[PDB]
Formats: structure tokens, C-alpha cells, sequence
């Protein structure tokens, strides 16, 4: 009984490397990915109550299911509540054109309460437009900026690709499947560990999963904006894993 | 120079 993408604390939605620590459980799809005995390694995020959104790189450690296993409802990256669940991973299905996204079936459906609540899927081929504030959320390295060990959020404007594509800024590496997203000046920026992990854009009432945060080169630099799997050229191909599997 | 934003990162030569 909650709809997808319309979280049931508000976001603190301050103007991960920089950014704040969010309103605990403010983002209720974001995922920590975590192997059998280990970890938070990478981020993800629910799009339905047996489907997790992450980047293909994240399963590199192992081709299996069962190495995997996701925690849903956290806002500690280590110390996890005594309400949060977890949950095997069933089924890795990677994206078939080698792009860098995949999806995960979970053992078993999660329960979708106030605290786990999927996000909501854009449109085919939307192309977010230059300059959106959109938030990206995770656990990853802070490079000495507060909140270390707590789910952070920072909201950073698109970059069109054609812009980021320049020679002084990320020189052709873009692909017409990625968007570019921070400040030109640098210091704000996912990071390490916050890999497979949601970057959403608010439209009308809830918010879009339109990224996946993928690469960069480093982070925070100066005139080097971080790299996301562009979802909207991927629901599609989504819809249809979900629907026959 | 192209860094993955997993633990750990995975790296590549440009």
C-alpha cells in the first residue's frame, strides 16, 4: 500500500564525497549489496518487491546467485538495524548488450512497508534534460567529507552529454546509454562503494530512477562530473526480464 | 583513468 517512488519520510534535499547524511530511511529503495559473509560492496535499487537494480560490474567477484544477498530498509553501512531485512539473491540477469547494468532477483519478495518501498521506473529513451538537480544516494568513501558509515545523499545537475564529452572534461568517453551528472568546480560526487546505486530526479510528486552511478575519473575532481547508466534506454529490456522470469 | 565506484574500484589504463 505505497506507491512506487514517493518516500515516506522526506528528503532532507541538502544543496558519497560531500553532500549530507540523509533523513534515515528518507530513500526506502536504496539497496546495500553485500557478498555471502562480507560487507557493503555496492549499492542497488528496488524497482518491485523481487527485483533489484545494480550496475554489471558489481557481480564481478562471482558469476553465482548465492554468493549475494541484498539489505533493504538501512541507514547504518555496517550496524544494521533490528528492522532491516535481508535477503538472497536468486537470479543474476545481465544487461544482454554489455552495458553496465543488471538486474537481481531476490529468493523472496521483500515486504514493502514505510521504511522498503521500490522507486519508479522513467519513461523508454526520456533523456533528463541539462542542468536537473537530481539527488544520488549511498555508503561509499566521503575522501574526508562528514557522514562516513551513514547512507548519504547530495543533489548534483546534469551535464548533457554533449557537453561532457569536451576534451577538458571527460573527452569522448559518454556513451549515448550513460549521463553525466556534478559541479564543474568538483568536490561533490559518489564514490566508492556507492557503485549500482540510485541517482532519482523528482517530477511532479515522486521521484524517477533515471541513473545508475557507474564510473568516473576519480571522483570529486574538478571538470570530471561522474558517469550513471542512463535508465530510460533500459526499461524496456527490465520490463521483460520481470515479466518472463 | 576510468574508475568503477564498486569496492574495490576497478580500473582501467586511460
Amino acid at each position: 500500500s505505497f506507491d512506487c517512488g514517493k518516500p515516506q519520510v522526506e528528503p532532507k534535499k541538502c544543496p558519497v564525497v560531500g553532500g549530507c547524511v540523509a533523513h534515515p530511511h528518507s530513500w526506502p529503495w536504496q539497496v546495500s549489496l553485500r557478498t555471502r559473509f562480507g560487507m557493503h560492496f555496492c549499492g542497488g535499487t528496488l524497482i518491485s518487491p523481487e527485483w533489484v537494480l545494480t550496475a554489471a560490474h558489481c557481480l564481478e567477484k562471482s558469476p553465482r546467485p548465492s554468493s549475494y544477498k541484498v539489505i533493504l530498509g538501512a541507514h547504518q553501512e555496517v550496524n544494521l538495524e533490528p528492522h532491516v531485512q535481508e535477503i538472497e539473491v536468486s537470479r543474476l540477469f545481465l544487461e544482454p548488450t554489455r552495458k553496465d547494468i543488471a538486474l537481481l532477483k531476490l529468493s523472496s519478495p521483500a515486504v514493502i512497508t514505510d521504511k522498503v518501498i521500490p522507486a519508479c521506473l522513467p519513461s523508454p529513451n526520456y533523456v533528463v534534460a541539462d542542468r536537473t538537480e537530481c539527488f544520488i544516494t549511498g555508503w561509499g568513501e566521503t575522501q574526508g567529507t562528514f557522514g562516513a558509515g551513514l547512507l548519504k545523499e547530495a543533489q548534483l545537475p546534469v551535464i548533457e552529454n554533449k557537453v561532457c564529452n569536451r576534451y577538458e572534461f571527460l573527452n569522448g568517453r559518454v556513451q549515448s546509454t550513460e549521463l553525466c551528472a556534478g559541479h564543474l568546480a568538483g568536490g561533490t560526487d559518489s564514490c566508492q562503494g556507492d557503485s549500482g546505486g540510485p541517482l532519482v530526479c523528482f517530477e511532479k510528486d515522486k521521484y524517477i530512477l533515471q541513473g545508475v552511478t557507474s564510473w568516473g575519473l576519480g571522483c570529486a575532481r574538478p571538470n570530471k562530473p561522474g558517469v550513471y547508466v542512463r535508465v530510460s534506454r533500459f526499461v524496456t529490456w527490465i520490463e521483460g526480464v520481470m515479466r518472463n522470469n | 583513468g576510468r574508475c568503477t565506484k564498486s569496492r574495490p574500484p576497478i580500473c582501467f589504463p586511460d
